[PDB]
């Protein structure tokens, strides 16, 4: 008994349409009522999931009227039309028509908006953390979009490959905004060793290539 | 045989 | 008001048990049946099981081979979740949920209203590590106009996951938490990162809260401009 959710993925544009599927193994339609027991739910990153509709087309309480059910047999959607920010998120169908309830694998929305450029901050090492024998630099790029950006590490002007890690966030609920980190981390002998720490950073919304850097 | 967990699904069923 | 409130989880090996809790508040808990639903990877949403409002009886997915037992508390508003034998299938996010929904002569028709805030759950060998804290401080090198980054590095933590606060819940505007990296060493790493006004960096405190539950580990760091 599946529930097979189509696409797994999906790039909406703030105003615009996004439309979710569900198809059942079975139908899910019964006689004394004949409405179909399929419910909806919205899952923002770190959050748990949210009930949007039920018996397959209906609101619940507090749900905006953008999002709107439909279908019948096997087939089923949700759509969201005039998107927000807020919308970006993971949407899981589910039924109820036996006992044994089972969800759809969930589908990811993303959003479009216009080119933002990064902010870019850079961070040495603590002194608490170079009385351990390592040192960690923190690069941050700050509320972006798109996702794609690209960040190099400098020292003593030569390029760094091996010793770094990136983190990117989930897409921001108010801007649809990316932000990323970058941890550059080197024993505390190879970090006294040069002096110019650089974190140059490429992203669309810039002219050219950012660099943020300090002096040991 | 016929009863109610909470309410919501049992207030929406019937039409 | 309307609330479920998780607690348990962190680490533990296969073959073991752990016990998971949820405290119900805000509504009538005795009008309810409760579920319990768990998010692996690479398979997203699973119901494991429900309770009903209490003629005790109690229903369970069957890949689950009994290994699972729910059980309630009217009394003290709470639903646990003991796993059994646990494997390497039932490492994830465990939520308790309020299960709404009408049962007749065939069986319960449900959906789920209101969750839990989510447990995870790392079914693992590996010894447990309470994190390091080391501030991101401002200065000069953050700063862009007129606005400055500041943050703490959460380092060297197992297992996931921690949660990171400022101010103790009322700063949140400009919070980035990043989603955590894995090391080479095993353990994990975070950074919580916060864009303030650059003009009050003199006046304003700034305080990391991380807590690394598996661990029952809390540091608070002031992070203070630099230096
Ligand atoms: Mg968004």
């Amino acid at each position: 008994f599946l529930l097979t959710q189509s696409p797994d993925s999906l790039a909406v544009t703030l105003g615009e349409t996004a439309t979710i599927t569900c198809r059942s193994s079975r139908n899910i339609l019964h006689s004394l009522n004949n409405k179909n027991y399929l419910a909806w739910y919205q899952q923002r990153p770190g959050q748990a999931p949210k009930l949007l509709v039920i018996w397959a087309s209906m609101r619940v309480s507090g749900v905006a009227d953008r999002f709107s059910g439909s279908g019948s047999g096997t087939d089923f959607a949700l759509t969201i039309s005039s998107l927000q920010p807020e919308d970006a998120a993971v949407y899981y169908c589910q039924h109820y028509y036996t006992t044994h309830r089972t969800f759809g694998q969930g589908t990811r929305v993303e959003i479009r908006r216009t080119v933002a450029a990064p902010s870019v901050f850079i961070f040495p090492p603590s002194d608490e953390q170079l009385k351990s024998g390592t040192a960690s630099v923190v690069c941050l790029l700050n509320n972006f979009y798109p996702r794609e950006a690209k960040v190099q590490w400098k020292v003593d002007n030569a390029l760094q490959s091996g010793n770094s890690q990136e983190s990117v966030t989930e897409q921001d609920s108010k801007d649809s905004t990316y932000s990323l980190s970058s941890t550059l981390t080197l024993s505390k002998a190879d970090y006294e060793k040069h002096k110019v720490y650089a974190c140059e950073v490429t992203h669309q919304g810039l002219s050219s290539p950012v660099t943020k850097s300090f002096n040991r | 045989i016929w009863g109610c967990s909470g309410k919501l699904i049992c207030t929406t069923a019937v039409p | 008001q309307v609330q479920l409130v998780q607690s348990g989880g962190g680490v533990v090996k296969p073959g073991a048990s752990s016990r998971l809790s949820c405290a119900a508040s805000g509504f009538t808990f005795t009008d309810y049946y409760m579920s319990w639903i768990r998010q692996a990877p690479g398979k997203g949403l699973e119901w494991v099981a429900y309770i009903t409002k209490d003629g005790s009886e109690k229903k369970y997915a069957d890949s689950l081979q009994h290994r699972f037992a729910v059980s309630r508390d009217n009394a003290n508003n709470l639903v646990f979740l003991q796993l059994n034998t646990v494997e390497d299938d039932d490492t994830g996010v465990y939520y308790c949920a309020r299960d709404d929904g009408y049962y007749d002569r065939s069986g319960y028709y449900g959906v789920f209203d209101l969750w839990g805030q989510g447990i995870r759950v790392t079914v693992s060998s590996a010894s447990t590590k309470g994190p390091s804290v080391f501030p991101l401080a401002p200065s000069s090198k953050s700063t862009s106009g007129g606005t400055a980054a500041l943050g703490c590095l959460v380092k060297d933590y197992f297992p996931e996951p921690v949660t990171v606060s400022w101010n103790s819940g009322a700063l949140t505007s400009g919070v980035h938490t990043f989603p955590a990296v894995l090391q080479s060493s095993g353990l994990y790493s975070l950074s919580s990162v916060v864009t303030v006004p650059s003009s009050s960096l003199g006046t304003q405190t700034y305080i990391c809260n991380v807590n690394h539950k598996p661990s029952n580990t809390k540091v608070d760091k002031r992070v203070e401009p630099k230096s």
